[PDB]
């Protein structure tokens, strides 16, 4: 029994791990009241993975919530799944951050690390077997990301041999119109590159440009987003949540996809891609759905896998379909002689197979893999660190707070030292 | 691929050649056998309607382990017995309209590009027809499903497939 | 922010409210867009105050209109919600209506709430909020309802009954509105007619739901907390002889739930706020008989501070601080013994949070005696330094923050006379912490305590002057306050002596290395100010840490004493004195036994081996640069010993650690050498000279790799006048490491430093016109030159990715410092083709395709080029260069950005010398695999392209230029593909239109053929798409090369691989369609259909057929099996 304390930090960060949590809740078969109502054998096998057994079988998430305001707070615990939620989960302060990451890490940051700390613990002392932390929020932000990271290092400092996950957000500027979002932006990563073990890309723009072409909306919002984000989320922890003849522990999986400790970031996708509302269409074959899912199209992150390396690939498909099949496709597809043969899958993919499709849906698949095109990203908000750090644009509000210009050189230096690293790897010999 | 028919021929198989047999395999053989033989439970006269479910002597002759199957995983759909026809270019074409909104006169033309048709080779043939410069040559796309939304084209290396385009689309030429 | 400049914008927002609420895509835009808009005042919404009534009337002539919609009304009620979490309820609703006419209108909206509607949940919290504004009306709610037997046979239910209904429904809810029903009550059960009617009634519900509900079942515990707030609420804001009475049976029942002991943070910290809120009900309040349930109450609240969780904590020392602020003076003693004993040996640190503060809230009021000045204070020296490692993770912020929150309160608790015999103590331990504290929010709250205490008190020494430097923003960067405030604050002979032990006792002994780095450097320069104290004190205790058990400690008191011998001797340096003038004999003879007593304990294995060697490196440099009095010393044999071993076994030490370790090791070393091995004035010792040397140069065979990357450093630091007749050894030992053998194949580092190692031994001995084995001359300068460039083609590509890359960089920074030397010393020496042949490889190495390297390039190439002190001679184009780059616009260039770079770099092509070189790099950008680096490489080649496409000379010598290097490179895999997706691009973008007019060029004529073969027998499937790519565009030109690719694209159609068989199709398809001259209408719909029907997937033996039959469509010669 490996139990994950699951974390979420900042507004986007709350609202995506809102939305993945009643997107599963409706999987594994446990109505809002917090009761299961499930008719499945397989949906109770590894429900202690992300659920407490409480008196009368109520099933209480393990989620804990935080931010430096109120209003986020108040609206998720007010959701449709808003009673599930422990009251005592809810950890906030009044003011927030301001969209500066010196103000929600270094101040009220550490401020309210205390109390949010003693939730932590208070969690992690109800578990048999603690397998790791995960986290959600986004890197724009200044209570979020700020919050993230802080969080982040106090529980390596604190468990430095529990596994790390952030399902970190990379801004876009066609969805937001802040101008201090690179800076937040470079100093997460530089944190994250540091006290990291798995960094799963979710691109803001990659979602934005999906939900305007591929859904043909006219105007999209973060509910178009979100919900995406909280799909490719299910996608991910379908073996987490569900059995399978592979391997579906958290530690192995992360050493088997984290090769390099310095590019464990990995770009998630998962096909067939719907909408809010219009979810059953159809039932693709095995075939369609693997050229789907390793499509840039269907792609998390605004970089192309194909412009770069292969280093590791998970696949885990769900519905109902056989191992041998996928097996069969996998293994035609690499043959440089069959009438299958492309040029986008390596030579080994992490297979799984799952009886439990997602809702709206008789088929789906999701794909992880840890390819070097995300450096492509790494420089698209390194480019916009030049056209303000010269300058000095908004330095008096980092240097007011305590920050020195000595903190953003080191972090320039260390994205900088990612990006050559990654370069100079996709240059590798593939024997 | 004949291993999985003998485990779905006997139901109380428990051990096979000397090994062991587990939930997983028997469901793995299980599935096999219906997508195997469901092609043939539909021209036997098979239809998954309680009442009109007709089948032959030589189908259940042939296939005495078919039924109980039906029951236990459902009888197969129509989207599952469809996956032994290849694919031709004929099949990947575009039929798409060519229109200039800075010349209305000219006539409606159509054309019938690849599905991985990149944008540089689109604007090479624009360049080619219109004897327009590449660099000169702006493009956009507007879906009958998507009415008076345009949508740019900026990045060459990209394939048509990847913007969303369908057939019926209209392409835009400005220059 | 001084104004709220979003008027006009948030007024359209809110107009569009009447014609956005039917809506779902434009109500959710126009929700996020109010949102972000009124964020940006969240930490300062006052300034939005003179706005809240305008903005309000808005969204209230929406909802309180009949014809109103519930959706559009529930549009404006989650604006309204909006501004009152941004302001705030308590200040927002003092705003609101109050009218007499606004008592039945929100009553009966209160009526219509669905409470099972989650999605409406704002709704209905405004609504209690307003209903709750509504009860302050001051008249009888029965005066309101005016007769109730109107209705014949069911009577209407009055106001105060409806409310008293609403409130104990909503007060056992699971969404937000229960929080408003605690606002609500609050203003409903305390006014006179309600006291007088449902009181009872309310109290019998309240000890019904807290005797019947669990902290088990989760709308238990929602009925818990709900009561909990609803009674603290109550009994804050009711008068004290209504409630009085009661506290004795509601104290009762809580006992009875027990919620200390219940697993729930909320619960037990509600349940102390209603055991402080019966508390005060007993005491009269004061302005600055005892009942039994006080004993028991200040019993419960002197638990609380013992606490798991500081939400708890704090209402526990709230409630403490209320209490003792209404008991009498003499209760008042025992209360805080009482609170003292939290501060036990035995107690957490947990409990010393709490009991902290407890007495900052017991001294904000001024309760705390003269007598109990002794013990507090004497525990808060304490807490103001309270820093433990428990584990893995530290511990003692929030006692500090406690500590100075005290502190902070300790200037209105006592008099000026009171407080005057701890101004010694208390001023010493304020100043220290703002100045050595780990966390910012630590000093900034140390730095708050000591502006209040010299403001109001005003006895501290040097209040002002301490104030005005160490400021709120002064204390914001940790560095400042350890090298250079604290400097000022010594100044003063009252924070000397106590900041120098509190560094050496605590901050020396540390758990974290920069912190004990930054206590060091911090000393350093706090010697300065007590030169004396830090000699005969310091000194002696640093030394005795350096023989303690711990290694933290045993480090940092390394560091120490490091840095105070070096200050010393700084400071010496002054007056033209020694240094032991300072240290003693027994201070000396000490420093000479640190490295003896290390060694002889096994103290450099493990973990701590590395820190130990940092340490004792650091501490040999520091000596060395201070010309101690150790030579002839068997003791310095030592310490270059353990140099060695080091660069020996590099290798052991981690993978985030070796460099520095390296670099450390080095500068030993070279401070080592320069100091004692000296034999006269500008000689050295002849033994010592030819043993090192051997060794070394005997080292730079071994196998191990990180060996010979430490040896050559160390060769690349030795003085210049140990080199005065050996440098024609060193050098010829470095050039054979520098070279690539079979069995030093993957060796690249080693290389890399050598190149370093050779820069730094040219710059040392510099030149000397006539002594080759002394210095750089015209005899030994030729060959460095040559073994510095046979390292630029470093393009070794392995598994670990294109490490050479490493080495070129070391050719780049190497190449520059011997080149900058030359013109400072002997310019002649620079010849010009070698000058020409670096200026080339700078340019090469400034197109390549990887950001950071290509950065590095440019700079040099800026460097080598804006050398003005001599100028450089021989530099082609020096001029043109010098115009393509000024330095006006050098100052801001973004060189690692390929948009950037790529438009300044291809310009180079103009120039023939740079021509050829320049496009040999750029090829790789132009076919790598970065998007935007293949994008921007393109339009910065097309942009050139432009201006010398209709010159058939110049377009002429670019095209010989790139065939050229196509040749030199054939059967290159490093520059194959990437050159023919170029080709493939320029050919697709119709640069080459003017050798598409006549026949037969002799451009194509050879790029056929080379491309032939060039894919001749290639598996690769990329190089199968590129050369097939390269023959469809190939197509263009007109002759017997058209025939060709044609036939070759037949030849193609029928591959081994059906995916290649395909895309041949599918770009052939393409081909067709965009050149039509290439064949005629007569056969052309027997082509495209034969293509689009024919399934080149299939059969191959099948698709023969039809591609043979595409063969006399065509007209190409049908092939053969050979
Ligand atoms: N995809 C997505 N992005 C979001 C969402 N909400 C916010 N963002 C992005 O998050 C970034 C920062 O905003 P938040 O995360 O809400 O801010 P915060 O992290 O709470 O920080 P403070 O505002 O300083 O308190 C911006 O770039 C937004 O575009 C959301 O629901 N979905
Ligand atoms: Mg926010």
């Amino acid at each position: 029994m490996r139990e994950i304390v699951h974390i979420q930090a900042g507004q986007c960060g709350n609202q995506i791990g809102a939305k993945f949590w009643e997107v599963i809740s409706d999987e594994h078969g446990i109505d809002p009241t917090g009761t299961y109502h499930g008719d499945s054998d397989l949906q109770l096998d590894r429900i202690s993975v992300y659920y407490n057994e409480a008196t009368g079988g109520k099933y209480v998430p393990r989620a804990i919530l935080v931010d430096l305001e109120p209003g986020t707070m108040d609206s998720v615990r007010s959701g449709p799944f808003g009673q599930i939620f422990r009251p005592d989960n809810f950890v906030f302060g009044q003011s927030g951050a301001g969209n500066n990451w010196a103000k929600g890490h270094y101040t009220e940051g550490a401020e309210l690390v205390d109390s949010v700390l003693d939730v932590v613990r208070k969690e992690a002392e109800s578990c048999d077997c603690l397998q790791g932390f995960q986290l959600t929020h986004s890197l724009g932000g200044g209570t979020g990301s700020g919050m993230g990271t802080l969080l982040i290092s106090k529980i390596r400092e604190e468990y430095p041999d529990r596994i790390m996950n952030t399902f970190s957000v990379v801004p876009s500027p066609k969805v937001s119109d802040t101008v201090v979002e690179p800076y937040n932006a470079t100093l997460s990563v530089h944190q994250l590159v540091e006290n990291t073990d798995e960094t799963y890309c979710i691109d803001n723009e990659a979602l934005y440009d999906i939900c305007f072409r591929t859904l043909k909306l006219t105007t999209p919002t973060y509910g178009d987003l979100n919900h995406l984000v909280s799909a490719t989320m299910s996608g991910v922890t379908t073996c987490l949540r569900f059995p399978g003849q592979l391997n579906a522990d958290l530690r192995k999986l992360a050493v088997n996809m984290v090769p390099f400790p310095r590019l464990h970031f990995f770009m998630p996708g998962f096909a067939p891609l719907t909408s809010r509302g219009s979810q059953q269409y159809r039932a693709l074959t095995v075939p369609e759905l693997t050229q789907q899912v390793f499509d840039a199209k269907n792609m998390m992150a605004a970089c192309d896998p194909r412009h770069g390396r292969y280093l590791t690939v998970a696949a885990v498909f769900r519905g109902r379909m056989s191992m041998k099949e996928v097996d069969e496709q996998m293994l035609n597809v690499q043959n440089k002689n069959s009438s299958y043969f492309v040029e986008w899958i390596p030579n080994n993919v992490k297979t799984a197979v799952c009886d439990i499709p997602p809702r709206g849906l008789k088929m789906a698949v999701t794909f992880i893999g840890n390819s070097t095109a995300i450096q492509e990203l790494f420089k698209r908000i390194s480019e916009q660190f030049t056209a303000m750090f010269r300058r000095k644009a908004f330095l008096h509000w980092y240097t007011g707070e305590g920050m020195d210009e000595m903190e953003f050189t080191e972090a320039e230096s260390n994205m900088n030292d990612l990006v050559s690293e990654y370069q100079q790897y996709q240059d590798a010999t593939a024997e | 691929t004949a291993r999985l028919l003998i485990i779905a021929s006997i139901g109380q198989l428990k051990t096979l050649n000397k090994c062991e047999i587990l939930p997983e395999e028997r469901r793995r053989a299980e599935l096999d056998y219906r997508k195997a033989f469901g092609n043939e439970w539909k021209q036997a006269g098979g239809h998954k309607d309680p009442e009109k479910n007709r089948l032959s002597e030589e189908f259940l002759t042939a296939h005495p382990r078919y039924q109980f199957l039906c029951l236990k995983y459902g009888a197969p759909e129509d989207w599952e017995l469809k996956t032994q026809q290849p694919l031709m270019l004929k099949n990947q074409l575009l039929t798409l309209k060519i229109k200039y909104p800075h010349q209305l006169d000219q006539k409606v033309l159509e054309k019938q590009l690849p599905g991985s048709m990149t944008i540089q080779k689109v604007k090479g043939l624009l360049s080619r027809l219109l004897k327009v410069p590449v660099s000169d040559l702006l493009l956009s796309y507007e879906s009958p499903k998507k009415p008076g939304r345009e949508i740019e084209l900026e990045n060459d290396l990209k394939s048509l497939q990847f913007y969303s385009v369908e057939n019926g689309d209209c392409l835009l030429v400005r220059w | 922010l001084e104004a709220f400049g979003e008027s006009a914008e948030t007024r359209a927002l809110l107009g569009r409210l009447r014609e956005v609420h039917g809506g779902g895509a434009e109500r959710e835009v126009a929700l996020e867009r109010f949102r972000v808009i009124m964020d940006k005042y969240q930490e300062q919404p006052h300034l939005l105050d003179p706005h809240l009534e305008w903005m309000m009337n808005l969204l209230l002539d929406i909802v309180q209109d009949q014809t109103s919609p519930a959706s559009l009304v529930h549009l404006a009620f989650k604006f309204l919600y909006i501004i009152t979490k941004v302001r705030g309820y308590k200040t927002f609703l003092r705003l609101f209506p109050h009218e007499v006419a606004d008592v039945e209108p929100v009553l009966d909206l209160v009526t219509i709430q669905n409470p099972k509607d989650h999605e409406a949940w704002e709704t209905r919290y405004m609504l209690l909020l307003w209903l709750s504004v509504t009860c302050l009306i001051p008249f009888d709610f029965s005066r309101l309802d005016g007769n109730l037997l109107t209705q014949p046979g069911q009577a209407r239910m009055s106001i105060m009954d409806r409310i008293l209904q609403i409130a104990e429904s909503y007060l056992i809810v699971s969404d937000k509105a229960r929080d408003a029903a605690a606002v609500l009550v609050s203003r409903f059960i305390t006014r006179p007619d309600v006291k007088q009617s449902k009181m009872a009634e309310f109290l019998d519900w309240s000890l019904c739901n807290l005797a019947r509900s669990s902290f088990q079942t989760m709308q238990g515990v929602i009925t818990m907390d709900g009561t909990l707030q609803a009674l603290a609420q109550i009994f804050k804001h009711g008068k004290r002889e209504d409630c009085l009475p009661y506290a004795a049976t509601v104290l009762r029942c809580l006992d009875g739930c027990r919620l200390p002991e219940s697993n729930q943070t909320l619960l037990r910290k509600l349940g102390v706020k209603l055991v402080q809120r019966l508390g005060l009900t007993f005491l009269k309040p004061k302005v600055a008989d005892v009942p039994e349930g006080v004993e028991r109450v200040i019993e419960q609240l002197l638990v609380g501070l013992k606490d798991k969780d500081t939400v708890v904590r704090w209402s526990a020392a709230k409630g403490i601080g209320r209490m003792a602020g209404r008991l009498p003076r003499a209760l008042a003693d025992d209360v805080v013994g009482s609170v003292l004993d939290c501060f036990s040996f035995q107690e957490t640190d947990k409990a010393w949070h709490g009991g902290c503060l407890a007495l900052a809230e017991l001294g904000r009021r001024g309760l705390l005696l003269p007598s109990r000045l002794v013990d507090v204070v004497a525990v808060i020296l304490k807490a103001l330094t309270y820093d433990e490692k428990r584990g893995a993770c530290s511990v003692g912020t929030n006692v500090r923050d406690a500590a100075c929150y005290v502190c902070w309160a300790f200037a209105r608790a006592y008099e000026p006379q009171e407080l005057k015999p701890f101004v010694t103590a208390i001023s010493s331990a304020l100043v220290i912490a703002a100045v050595f504290d780990r966390d910012i929010n630590c000093r900034r709250a140390a730095s708050a305590a000591f502006q209040e205490n010299v403001g109001r008190q005003g006895t501290f020494p040097h209040g002002i002057d301490i104030l005005t430097t160490a400021d709120y923003f002064a204390v914001g960067n940790r560095s400042n306050c350890f090298l250079v405030i604290s400097v000022f604050i010594a100044g003063f002979p009252e924070y000397t002596q106590p900041m120098i032990d509190h560094l050496v006792t605590m901050k020396i002994s540390h758990w974290d290395g920069v912190i004990r780095e930054l206590a060091a450097r911090a000393l350093h320069n706090l010697a300065q100010q007590a030169p004396e104290f830090s000699a005969t004190q310091v000194f002696p205790r640093l030394l005795s840490m350096t023989l303690s058990p711990d290694l933290h400690m045993r480090h940092g008191s390394i560091l120490a004493c490091a840095e105070v011998a070096y200050a010393l001797y700084k400071l010496a340096a002054q007056e033209n004195r020694p240094v032991t003038d300072h240290l003693d004999e027994q201070a000396v003879q000490g420093l000479k036994q640190i490295h003896q007593q290390l060694y002889d304990r096994q103290l450099y294995r493990g973990l701590g081996g590395q820190l130990m060697r940092q340490a004792v490196c650091v501490l040999i440099e520091k000596l060395s640069l201070s010309k101690m009095p150790f030579r002839g010393d068997t003791v310095i044999d030592g310490w270059q010993w353990l140099i060695n071993d080091t660069l020996r076994h590099l290798h052991l030490i981690s993978s985030h650690s070796r460099q520095q370790m390296k670099d450390a090791a080095v500068s030993a070393l070279a401070a080592l050498c320069s100091e004692y091995y000296m034999k006269e004035p500008g000689e050295a010792d002849p033994a010592i000279q030819e043993e090192l040397i051997t060794q070394y140069l005997a080292e730079l065979r071994n196998p191990e790799e990180m060996t010979r990357c430490g040896f050559s450093l160390a060769l690349g630091a030795l003085p210049g006048f140990l080199l005065k007749g050996r440098l024609q050894q060193v050098l010829t030992g470095l050039r054979a490491v520098t070279h690539t053998s079979p069995e030093d194949v993957s060796f690249a580092e080693s290389r890399r430093d050598g190149l370093k190692a050779i820069a730094r031994i040219c710059q040392t001995v510099g030149v000397k016109a006539g002594a080759p084995d002394e210095a750089v001359c015209g005899e030994n300068v030729s060959q460095i030159y040559c073994a510095l460039l046979g390292c630029m083609d470093d393009y070794t590509t392995d598994s670990r990715g294109d490490v050479g890359t490493w080495v070129r960089k070391a050719a780049m920074t190497s190449l520059m410092d011997l080149t900058l030397l030359l013109a400072r010393s002997q310019p002649e020496l620079i010849e010009a083709h070698t000058c020409e042949r670096i200026m080339c490889c700078v340019a090469q190495q400034a197109s390549e395709k990887i950001d950071r390297f290509r950065a590095h390039a440019a700079s040099v190439f800026l460097t080598l080029l804006h050398f003005d002190s001599p100028p450089i001679p021989h530099v082609p184009h020096r001029g043109e260069l010098e115009k393509l780059f000024p330095r006006s616009d050098v100052a801001s260039v973004n060189w690692s950005a390929p948009s950037q770079a790529f438009p300044r770099i291809t310009q180079l092509l103009g120039l023939p010398t740079y021509r050829y070189h320049v496009l040999l790099g750029l090829v790789v950008s132009l076919g790598g695999l970065t998007e935007s680096t293949i994008r921007h490489s393109t339009q910065s080649l097309f942009e050139y392209m432009k201006g010398i496409q209709s010159d058939p000379q110049a377009l002429g010598s670019f095209s010989g230029t790139l065939l050229q290097i196509f040749e030199d490179n054939l059967l290159n895999e490093r520059v194959s593909v990437p050159l023919l997706k170029t080709l493939d691009h320029v050919l697709t973008h119709g640069c080459f239109d003017i050798f598409t007019t006549e026949e037969d060029h002799p451009f194509a004529v050879k790029l056929l053929a080379l491309c032939k073969k060039e894919i001749k027998n290639s598996k690769d499937i990329q190089k199968l798409l590129s050369g097939i790519a390269v023959f469809c565009e190939m197509v263009q030109f007109p002759g017997d090369v058209r025939r060709q690719a044609l036939l070759q694209l037949c030849l193609l159609l029928c591959h081994r691989f059906p995916l290649i068989r395909k895309t041949t199709a599918s770009q052939v398809y393409e081909t067709l369609l965009t050149y039509s001259d290439v064949v005629g209408a007569d056969v052309l719909d027997e082509v495209v259909t034969v293509l689009s029907d024919t399934a080149w997937d299939a059969e191959l033996a099948v698709v023969r057929e039809q591609r043979n039959r595409l063969c006399d469509l065509l007209g190409v010669p049908r092939p053969q099996l050979v």
